[PDB]
RNA sequence: UCAGACCUCAGAUCAGACGCGGCGACCCGCUGAAUUUAAGCAUAUUACUAAGCGGAGGAAAAGAAACUAACCAGGAUUCCCCCAGUAACGGCGAGUGAAGAGGGAAGAGCCCAGCGCCGAAUCCCCGCCCGCGGGCGCGGGACGUGUGGCGUACGGG
RNA sequence: UCUAAGGCUAAAUACCGGCACGAGACCGAUAGCGGACAAGUACCGUAAGGGAAAGUUGAAAAGAACUUUGAAGAGAGAGUU
RNA sequence: UGGUAGUAGCAAAUAUUCAAACGAGAACUUUGAAGGCCGAAGUGGAGAAGGGUUCCAUGUGAACAGCAGUUGAACAUGGGUCAGUCGGUCCUAAGAGAUGGGCGAGCGCCGUUCGGAAGGGCGGCCGAUCGAAAGGGA
RNA sequence: GACUCUUAGCGGUGGAUCACUCGGCUCGUGCGUCGAUGAAGAACGCAGCUAGCUGCGAGAAUUAGUGUGAAUUGCAGGACAGAUCAUCGACACUUCGAACGCACCUUGCGGCCCCGGGCCCGGGGCCACGCCUGUCUGAGGGUCGCU
């Protein structure tokens, strides 16, 4: 069982794989309390990563439609917008912080420092 | 001498980066020097110890002459189990004595597709 | 298991404070 | 009007320099605090000034002036962008308002030499720090 | 008392299975220096309180 | 009397867990917490009391994000990329 | 009850005329399920591995 | 060359320890304040205190 | 006004944002003692300190002169050295106590309102359309109870 | 001599908290942080708070098989080093 | 860590005895018998607050149970609390406590009607909410 | 000679002393990053055998990705042939807590929308307060207009 083998696969496969794997762990789980066998017990949680693998695909699969269907759009969802930082989320843009009043646009134009040199 | 900002020499803190280091970092301490025909045909000085490679100890009271294959690389115990390095218990069970990798010398490795691979750059610088 | 006095008073051991703190009119007459 | 101290039954426990209750004048004028009243209440803004606007008996009435520093308005602005940084944030309650700054007795010149370095505790401070240099 | 409070039963559940002794083969790792499980408690001893 | 006969009429819990620091000091008929100052929105702390401090601040619980931020740090707080894969 | 009795049904294919459930002092609900008079105790204890 | 070197400032002050006067039979000496703990009733701030 | 506009003031789980708590070593705004010293003690001192409350940031704060000076003049602020335990303050008792200049670290200066010129020339929002920004609307607003450009004492047009 | 009652502005500066490092004419388990250990732990108090003790087998568990006395602890041999 | 010192002490509430069993081991356990006590405002049978697994079974006899113990509320391993109709939940009691408003440098405080307060089906209510395991309550 | 006294050997009690040090303290340097996208702290739970510590969140002693390249190890096991470890840009992240439907000494009491099953049950998404802009619905001869 490996997430690699899982990726083309599709969201029914992906469900009937994951009510096979929580069968399966259930009836491990029966075996522990009825005293089993430790060939049992080892598979335990075998079983409890393999539901962990498809899960986690089938969470990362729908994630990633998301994120492309609210792709360039004005209003995204709060799971998908970045989490950086509550003060870096409140920062002004980067085209925000670039903006220089028309007065300040001159200034920058004519009398912006030159390059040179002194002899002595 | 060490002129580097970012390397210790406190004893303390090589000792403490020793003692609790990654398993894929004790792998690199307990490595072991090849021996002249190995150091000869590869081009390097010492390789990590590996679980199939056959050594020789070179130090304590078990060394000599018979080449024996590595049994268990007990990196968390900082010592490696060969397979006639061993003793008898009170109970007559045998059990193995541990080695430590630098006291040992490879007379054989395990050579796979990883193997040939460090022994490639290894030996390129 | 062969700590059983330790591991079985251990539960019944109280710590106590190193110093425990606790909690005649004498006049003769005749001046 | 001034400040009692609030203490109770103007009992002041200790020497009789500050059994005073009565006549006692709060170090902040009545507009600095119309301002900390106006930013506290309103979290999401920032105060911008404040002006008189009427007087009474017991009443001293200001309009404070509040700006929305998430408002694309306020943000797109270059001239008004300053206010939007976060160290901004609540200058009524640290006295950079034209009224809070009053109180603290910044300025240039002999009248204020006890808030040069800064404020008056940065001035106190330097003044009272113990410079031990390594070959004193 | 019988009158019991979830969050006050809840609270006696997890004091109460925390009142095993060391199970002996962690006395047989590598680094071990438990010896016994120190923090032990009997219900006429030590109270709870909360 | 004072002493011993008086200790045998202490049947009446004052105290009780606290939903904010989980400490036994939530007085029941004040409603409110001598450890934390609940439900006051902001939590009871004195500069009188260093050790007092030292025992609920950041750094002596979990941590369950400052440890993930810190590690974050470190990188940029870089987000919707992913490693090259192989 | 509704959950449990539910989920009985779902995971075994049963019928169950009530549920009892009680919280034990380790902190672990216990849920006694009855099942209909038609259906067996015994024989869906030994189907699933219980006997 | 040498770096400095000194004490901590809160070395044997963080306690709060309070002599308990005369008339105890004790060295009258700031003694760690009472509970369940060995601590309490040893000296806490002298020089001469462990 | 096709009869409604405006002003003022409400309601909403309205559309979209923001505020709250923690930390608090350093920093900003308030509040505020007494031990202690004066061999007592009351002003003074401790101290514009501790404790108490509020507000931030990686720095903060301060900062481009309603300054110093009285010179042959200096030229924002901050910090270091010096001025100096000096001028001065003080039951002129105990004690307290800076600044100009001078030498260095670092150096960067600027923007409005008002005034009067320019057909509000200005801005937000929604939708659509392009590669978080752009056009488009015979879309909805804000705004003349004043937006934008020029322009700020070194003058400016 | 400056032009108050409007605003902005980096650097030199501060840092006992935090994160990550380098170092020591420092301390060496009654010392140095309370805390070299399951330490703000055990424990105490209704509470606010108070708050410890406790590091070292060997190079390697090779941790003493087996025999024997005793109900057993605990011994005698034997054995490891 | 000593002398003290194998000393003080193991003395409140009448009282035990015989036989047997288990067991290395019995004044103390268990069964039987006898003799007694509590004498229904009990040394009886059930709850509340509090305790929190002390409940039950088996096993151990090392530490503890101030003698002993084959026994235990000790230790070790398992088990045990099943509800429409018992209580909580619902109601407000003294109270407590938001909103408006007022105060306050400020955290906040005062305040329980006092403000465009009806989110229901023509509307009156006047005060959100919390507060009883002994009150009310199918 | 019992007892007693001194000295010494040996054996006990006890822990000093010495040696050891993954710790502390101090100094210096670089960074200097929290939170309604749910923080600090707290609760509870999670391992085949697991109490504490530690690490995690019902995907629970970890998943994916990437680097590393044969271990982990107390024991069992075959899960395991990319083992293991590190890193960490993906995903996930129970309850309480600024804690947000109302309350909380209660796992209490609700409302709205949608879906599934038979009004009931289950699931999912929502309903704190303050405030900014806009929208919508309004209010009052408050100021005018039209009647
Ligand atoms: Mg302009
Ligand atoms: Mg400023
Ligand atoms: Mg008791
Ligand atoms: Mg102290
Ligand atoms: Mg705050
Ligand atoms: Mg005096
Ligand atoms: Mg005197
Ligand atoms: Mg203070
Ligand atoms: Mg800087
Ligand atoms: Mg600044
Ligand atoms: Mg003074
Ligand atoms: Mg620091
Ligand atoms: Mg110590
Ligand atoms: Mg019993
Ligand atoms: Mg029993
Ligand atoms: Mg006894
Ligand atoms: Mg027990
Ligand atoms: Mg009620
Ligand atoms: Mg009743
Ligand atoms: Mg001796
Ligand atoms: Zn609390």
């Amino acid at each position: 069982i490996k997430a690699r083998d899982l990726r083309g696969k599709k969201k029914e496969e992906l469900l009937k794989q994951l009510d096979d794997l929580k069968v399966e762990l259930s009836q491990l789980r029966v075996a522990k309390v009825t005293g089993g066998a430790a060939s049992k017990l080892s598979k335990i949680r075998v079983v409890r990563k393999s539901i962990a693998r498809v899960l986690t695909v089938i969470n990362q699969t729908q994630k990633e439609n998301l994120r492309k269907f609210y792709k360039g759009k004005k209003y995204k969802p709060l799971d998908l917008r970045p989490k950086k930082t509550r003060a870096l989320r409140r920062r002004l843009n980067k085209h925000e912080e670039g903006l220089r009043t028309k007065k300040q646009q001159r200034k920058d134009r004519l009398y912006s420092v030159r390059k040179f040199a002194v002899k002595a | 001498m060490k002129f580097s900002p970012f390397v210790t020499s406190d004893r303390s803190k090589n000792r403490k980066r020793h003692f609790n280091a990654p398993s894929h970092v004790r792998r690199k301490i307990m490595s072991s020097p090849l021996s002249k025909e190995l150091r000869q045909k590869y081009s390097v000085r010492s390789m990590p110890i590996r679980k199939d490679d056959e050594v020789q100890v070179v130090r304590g009271h078990y060394k000599g002459q018979q080449i024996g294959k590595v049994v268990q690389v007990y990196r968390k115990k900082y010592v490696i189990y060969i397979e006639r390095v061993q003793r008898e218990k009170a109970n007559g069970t045998t059990v193995h004595v541990g080695i430590h990798p630098s006291k040992v010398v490879i007379t054989r490795l395990k050579l796979d597709k990883d193997r040939k691979k460090i022994l490639e750059r290894k030996a390129k610088s | 298991h062969d700590f059983p006095g330790e591991a079985a008073q251990i539960a019944h051991q109280k710590p106590r404070p190193t110093v425990e703190k606790i909690i005649l009119i004498q006049q003769p007459r005749r001046c | 009007g001034g400040r009692k101290r609030p203490v109770p039954k103007g009992a002041t426990y200790g020497k009789p320099v500050n059994h005073g209750i009565n006549q006692l004048k709060f170090a902040r004028s009545l507009q600095s605090v119309a301002e900390e009243r106006a930013g506290r209440h309103c979290g999401g803004l920032r105060v911008l000034a404040s002006y008189w606007v009427g007087e009474d008996s017991t009443y001293k009435f200001f309009e404070v002036i509040l700006i929305d520093t998430f408002h694309k308005a306020i943000r797109r602005n270059p001239d008004t962008q300053w206010i939007t940084k976060s160290v901004h944030k609540h200058r009524e309650m640290r006295g950079l308002t034209s009224a809070g700054k009053k109180s603290r007795g910044l300025g240039k010149g002999h009248k204020f030499h006890i808030t040069i370095g800064g404020s008056r505790r940065a001035c106190w401070k330097r003044r009272n720090t113990l410079q031990l240099h390594r070959y004193r | 008392s019988s009158h019991k409070t979830f969050k006050i039963k809840r609270f006696l559940a997890k004091k109460q299975k925390q009142n095993r002794p060391i199970p002996q083969w962690i006395r047989m790792k590598t680094g071990n220096k438990i010896r016994y499980n120190s923090k032990r408690r009997h219900w006429r001893r030590t109270k709870l309180g909360l | 009397t004072k002493g011993t006969s008086s200790f045998g009429k202490r049947r009446n819990k004052t105290h009780s867990l606290c939903r904010r620091c989980g400490s036994k000091a939530y007085h029941l008929q004040k409603s409110t917490c001598g450890k934390c100052g609940y439900p006051a929105k902001r939590k009871r702390k004195y500069n009188w009391s260093a050790k007092a401090k030292r025992r609920n601040t950041t750094g002596t619980g979990r941590m369950r994000h400052l440890k993930v931020v810190y590690r974050r740090f470190k990188n940029g707080f870089r987000e919707g990329t992913t490693p090259k894969p192989k | 009850k509704h959950q449990i009795k539910q989920a009985v049904k779902k995971l075994y294919d049963i019928d169950v005329q009530k549920v009892n459930t009680l919280i034990r002092p380790d902190g672990e609900k216990k849920a006694y399920v009855r099942l209909a008079p038609d259906y067996d105790a015994l024989d869906v204890a030994n189907k699933i591995g219980i006997i | 060359n040498r770096q400095p070197y000194a004490v901590s400032k809160l070395a044997g002050h963080q306690t709060s320890a309070e002599s308990w006067g005369t008339g105890r039979a004790v060295a009258r000496i700031p003694r760690v304040r009472g509970g369940g703990t060995h601590r309490s009733g040893q000296g806490a701030f002298g020089n001469m205190c462990r």
